[PDB]
């Protein structure tokens, strides 16, 4: 069973790649290959437009694949097979997404759970460290995994935090609390 | 030049999907010939599905369709034999004669679909056609180059009336004629050919004057839908190059529009125009507009309209009622009395019936 | 480091130049052509309902502008347009020529002559779909125009600028009364006073060339063809032509209306215009509405019939008169489009 | 088989509407594009291919005959439906 | 949107990128309501008989590129997802001959009367094309149905397709 | 009861049309393409096995007594129309006789049975 | 306030799809003004498709609309000028006076989709 | 953020709802004060079975002096009221 559930054709290839890498125990190699491919895509903005093109033909898609493969001389023994499968399935316009879900699968198993400590103002780094240790020591999705909380400065929050971690957010924001008294005040 | 070829990817009943290479994608209404063990099968494109794939309709029985077979394009629509040699021979929508009497060595070969004559070429017909039938010669005279409609239901005698028209016109006029058998029954077809042989209009060892474009209903719906335009192509080739008055005979225009809606049902073709076919207006006008009295010659289109239990509410009979100029309705009640021609004297009106 | 440079250099080829020297902003590649529809990716600078060339002879209009593909309605047969063909936008919204040159000539949805007597010398070019005259620059319809037919002249008089509807069944003689008005305009169209003159324009949306030819012939027999402009989008023509032809005639009538002259537009058989736009919408992934018609057919008809109006004396007192017909079946005008 | 062997055979196509309904079910389950009264596309082609087989062969083919007697069930006497 | 989403659906749900020789074999991706979807069977024909591992026969009507649509000749209980499927190498046929007379047979020719086996002079294809236009004769031998009205006013002849349409 | 016990079973199935209604119910959410007038595509087949499982065998007999609720009193509706052909004895309870005063309402014409023999 | 802006992604006839950024998505029944050569066009939101894209309905013709066109968010429903200055003046759905009598000198603009009173 | 309440959809039920107008969720909308409910019942509740159900024998006094009296309603009937 893959670490997390993925849905849609943009993600089915990601979980298929993760299952294939599990058989060979080469998840790290596939991950690094995907990062190298997306870095190459970011290196050439035109190449990113080439990937997203749905009208680009089978020979042209294959040529794009040989272009992205000849550099580094091979990304991985299986990710090139996934790329050619995408070519014969016409799915080069989603490779960034497939890399995204493969990365999500990677942090799902490698103990790299991510959190979003969103606040109205940028989080003070002394207060940032206090948030990390408490949630790391807590049992919220805790089975020996690290944590990667990152501050998300948004205007929707009036103030405070929404500690988000694995389908768990605490309604500790002062904005939601002051509103929650309003409806009962208007009884 | 290298032949343009591809591989079949899908076959859904009479609909076959073929994949082509780069710059190898043909145009719509083309011919996709696939070498089949049971003779020769060709497919006609209807719409592009993207990813170098074309959605086509089988022009012949879809038995033995396998994905990956090599299908070669003919460079356009499947050219049908056109010329004097086609007279006296039954020709299908695929150009392969079903009379086992040798291939038709026609003068030329024209595609089924062609641009209709321009607006300037359109003109009205005001010439009397001698049909040899007293009631329709007097009360509802035919028009030389016009569009005639032979209304009537079942058991009323439409097809026999058409073949009698061809026989009488050939006897009384040397101009060639063509009879497209859209939705034509095989037993009725054998009857038609036996009558043509026995009447002298079709001479196997000599010169004939009528060519059959029989539809053979048991072929896939595309053949039934396109035999009408095949016969129309024969008629326009006879009119233009030969420069003679020709007699186009539609077996059943109702069956033609039914087959058009049918092939619409196989494909996406979301019905919007009339309800059962969204394209019906487009191809219907493309067909009817092509019969026109051009400066080269005149084509008289005698179409038979079948009304099931007087289904005038349906737009299909009304559409045919809009095209024609003189009607020859063959109500069954008259034939039940003893007058087997069954044409109603008061309901068979003629546009050119004036002093 | 050298290999990335080499692969970047060689990536320019083997990609059919879809991104290089094209930019996919004014050009594009067709994914697939359907039933008068060609889905093309690119055209990042495309405009709404703007004309486009397919590099084959047929024109097109981007009525729909989906993010993944630009839904373009084919302006002609779909045979000559193929998937993967390089398209080029015209840079302008769909426009048709307007002027006095169209008098005594035939045109179509794209404003081109079909009979081929000669080139059209229309003095100006206006957009096919323009905004209706404003609420202020208009006046109450007061100039009377005689119809010829007593049943409408003495009972339901049509005014100069009124969008009166002559609605009937499949066989009711709507074209008969339309031609009656056309031939009754001959009394003043052969005079000198422009106020009584009425340059009538007639639409032939979805009508086969035989019927349109017979109508033009019987119009010529009355010597009334000179002052009448005839536009035709035949049944053999594609549904987008049928959809545009009333807008073409709207622009034609608006040219006279804004020039101080009086013009008459007769929107013959707008029912098949409605069904053609319904076919275009249903074939363009638009959500179906009542009777499978899209909810914007009312939008289309309002936009089309508000063009014909009586302007104030500030705009030369020119008026455009609308006389559409609806070919209902069974006398049931209770349906959504009627 | 009887027709091609020179013998005379009579075939009765009882309840052809049931065959049409079964083909409609097969096509709808197969996600084929539905048509009029939700019936499948190649239904008229099906009926023609089934019925045109029965005929009277020529003398050179053994002079056999296959007589077709199709039977359909109308819905309230409505002969204007697709299958009727 | 720098990276728009334009994908819709693909019949491939398991990325293998290897394995071959599935031209004659296949695996059922989805099966239900008497129909099945099988990936593979590259060299299969249109409505060709196909044999399942459970013993239930099938017909290949839908042949889309992703998978071949198989309609089952019975209930779908015995067939499951991923089961191996094999081509029969031939189209559906039916035993024919003079021994069919006096027996009741299934649509596939199996004798359901229960009075022993079936003896047929041969086997003929179920989907046989109609006889050609030339090898036909005018319907002249009457078929005596026995009822006065049908025999008199609407007579039926040998080789004539007469529809008995009724409520 | 019919096979093992060998007794004449008086099966009284009440509102058998609800079986087809529930088939259409589940069919809409099962991904099946709706059949005519919105019924399930597999109505004929599934009701065929259901009804053919009721028959008179050598072991015994099942005298199934079914009542069919016809939608909108429209006998051309596919489910009652096919139930007509998939059933021996028919007893149509027309509303036009039910409100006429004869509430038994058995329409004396379409109520036909195969036992009507001399 | 941050300069909320969007990019046109689809024009479904009258319907126009605009792609916004994270937290920049306006609610539904929210005016979205686009600068056009034929005046001023605004669009109210009715459906949130997702992926930072909101389906909108135009208050006027969408002629000349291009993908990537900048869409400015007003901040709430379609504000229309209010007060005694609007009396005797032809004002359209958007709020621009279409009477050709000059701009409306209203000091307030109450949103059209105001909160209805309670039971 | 979409927090879940942890329970099936419920509505206040009890004798305190007498004289009070509430919405679908059961919140007081008439503005007469809070709703005093004995408990909370699921909006979707399985209907009682055959044995828990009883034959309708107790009359319901419609008070219409019409056919509603000669053919009654009774306690427990779901008597429909159709019409335009
Ligand atoms: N004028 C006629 N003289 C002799 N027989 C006729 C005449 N008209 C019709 N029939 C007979 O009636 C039958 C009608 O067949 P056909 O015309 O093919 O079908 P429909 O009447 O439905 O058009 C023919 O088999 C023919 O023998
Ligand atoms: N006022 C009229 N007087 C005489 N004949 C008429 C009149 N109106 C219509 N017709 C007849 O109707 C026919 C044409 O009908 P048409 O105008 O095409 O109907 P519609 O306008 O509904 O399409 C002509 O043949 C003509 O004889
Ligand atoms: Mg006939
Ligand atoms: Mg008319």
């Amino acid at each position: 069973p893959p670490p997390v559930r993925l849905f849609g054709v943009e993600g089915t290839y990601a979980t298929a790649l993760y299952q294939a890498a599990a058989k060979n125990s080469s998840i790290d190699a596939a991950f690094q290959s995907l990062q190298k491919v997306e870095s190459t895509v970011k290196k050439n903005p035109k190449l990113g437009h080439l990937l997203l093109n749905p009208a680009l033909s089978l020979k042209d898609r294959n040529s794009v694949i040989d272009a992205i493969v000849e550099t580094h001389k091979n990304l991985d023994g299986y990710v090139v097979n996934l790329l050619k499968v995408l070519s014969e399935n016409n799915r080069l316009g989603c490779f960034e997404k497939i890399a995204s879900d493969f990365g999500v699968l990677n942090d799902a198993h490698n103990g790299l759970l991510k959190g979003t400590v969103t606040s109205a103002e940028p989080l003070d780094p002394k207060s940032f460290k206090r948030i990390e240790k408490a949630l790391s020591a807590s049992k919220l999705v805790g089975q020996g995994k690290s944590l990667k909380l990152e501050n998300v400065v948004k205007p929707e929050i009036k103030g405070g935090l929404l500690v988000e971690l694995g389908d768990k957010t605490v309604d500790l924001s002062i904005s939601t609390k002051i509103q929650k008294l309003i409806k009962v005040l208007e009884d | 030049s290298t032949p343009i070829t591809g591989k079949v990817t899908a076959v859904i009943g009479a609909i076959v999907d073929v994949h082509f290479e780069q710059s190898e994608l043909p145009a719509i209404l083309n011919a996709l010939e696939i070498k089949t063990p049971q003779g020769k099968l060709v497919l006609e494109v209807a719409q592009h599905l993207g990813e170098n794939t074309v959605r086509t309709i089988a022009m012949d029985g879809t038995e033995g369709l396998v994905r990956g077979e090599k299908v070669l394009d003919t460079g356009g629509p499947i050219s049908v034999p056109v010329g004097r040699e086609t007279l006296g021979r039954i020709i299908n929508v695929i150009g392969e004669p079903i009379d086992e009497r040798g291939p038709i060595k026609s003068k030329l070969r024209k595609p089924i679909h062609a641009d209709p004559p321009s607006f300037a070429e359109q003109s009205t017909s005001a010439e009397i056609l001698e049909t040899g039938i007293k009631v329709v010669d007097l009360l509802a005279p035919y028009a030389r180059g016009g569009k005639i409609g032979l209304f009537g239901g079942a058991g009323v005698g439409k097809t026999v009336f058409i073949q009698e028209l061809i026989n009488n016109i050939a006897k009384a006029h040397g101009g060639f004629s063509v009879f497209t058998g859209v939705g034509e029954r095989t037993r009725e077809g054998n009857d038609l050919y036996r009558e043509m042989k026995e009447t002298g209009v079709i001479n196997l060892e000599g010169e004939s004057k009528v060519a059959l474009v029989f539809g053979q209903m048991n072929e896939p719906p595309g053949a039934r839908a396109r035999v009408a335009l095949t016969g129309l192509t024969i008629a326009e080739y006879f009119r233009d190059e030969e420069g003679q008055d020709v007699l186009l005979f539609i077996d059943n225009i109702f069956r033609f529009t039914q087959a058009g809606s049918e092939v619409s049902a196989l494909l996406g073709r979301i019905p919007s125009a009339v309800g059962y076919q969204p394209t019906l207006a487009t191809d219907m006008g493309l067909l009817q507009e092509r019969i026109t009295t051009t400066k080269k010659g005149s084509v008289t289109s005698v179409q038979a309209v079948y009304v099931p239990a007087d289904d005038l509410t349906d737009p299909a009979p009304a559409t045919t009622f809009a095209h024609l100029d003189a009607t020859t309705v063959l109500s069954r009640g008259i034939s039940e009395l003893g007058i087997y021609p069954a044409v109603d004297p008061l309901d068979s009106k003629s546009r050119l019936l004036d002093a | 480091k050298a290999q990335p440079t080499e692969v970047s250099s060689i990536l320019e080829e083997r990609i059919k130049g879809v991104s290089d020297e094209a930019n996919l902003n004014e050009t594009g590649r067709v994914l697939a052509v359907g039933d008068g529809i060609a889905r093309v990716f690119g055209l990042n600078n495309i405009q709404a309902e703007e004309l486009v060339e397919f590099s084959s002879g047929v024109k097109g209009m981007a009525l729909n502008l989906e993010p993944g593909q630009v839904g373009i309605v084919l302006f002609g047969s779909d045979r000559l347009v193929k998937e993967g063909e390089l398209v080029k936008r015209t840079g302008n919204i769909v426009d048709v020529p307007v002027g006095p040159g169209l008098l005594g000539r035939v045109v179509d949805a794209l404003g081109n002559p079909i009979d081929g007597k000669g080139p059209i010398d229309a003095a100006g070019r206006s957009r096919a779909q323009v905004k209706a005259p404003g609420i202020l620059p208009r006046r109450s319809v007061h100039e009377p125009v005689q119809t010829g037919l007593k049943a409408v002249d003495a009972l339901v008089p049509i005014g100069r600028g009124q969008r009166e509807l002559i609605i009937g069944d499949r066989q009711t003689g709507k074209t008969a009364v339309a031609l009656d008005t056309i031939l009754n305009q001959k009394r003043w169209n052969n005079g000198s006073d422009e106020s009584k003159k009425l340059y009538c324009v007639y639409v032939a949306v979805g009508q086969k060339r035989s019927t349109v030819a017979q109508l033009v012939q019987t119009l010529e027999q009355h010597d009334a063809m000179k002052y009448s402009i005839i536009v035709a989008a035949t049944a053999s023509e594609a549904a987008p032509l049928q959809y545009l032809a009333p807008f073409t005639a709207a622009s034609i009538g608006e040219w006279f209306r804004d020039n101080g002259k009086h013009a008459l537009i007769v929107y013959d058989d707008l029912s098949k215009q409605a069904v053609a736009y319904r076919q275009l919408s249903l074939l363009l992934r638009r959500p179906p509405g009542r009777e499978a018609y899209p909810g914007d057919v009312f939008y289309l008809h309002s936009r089309l019939l508000e063009r014909a109006a009586k302007l104030s004396e500030k705009e030369g007192s020119g008026s455009l008169t609308a006389l559409p017909v609806i070919e209902t079946q069974g006398g049931d005008v209770s349906a959504y489009i009627p």
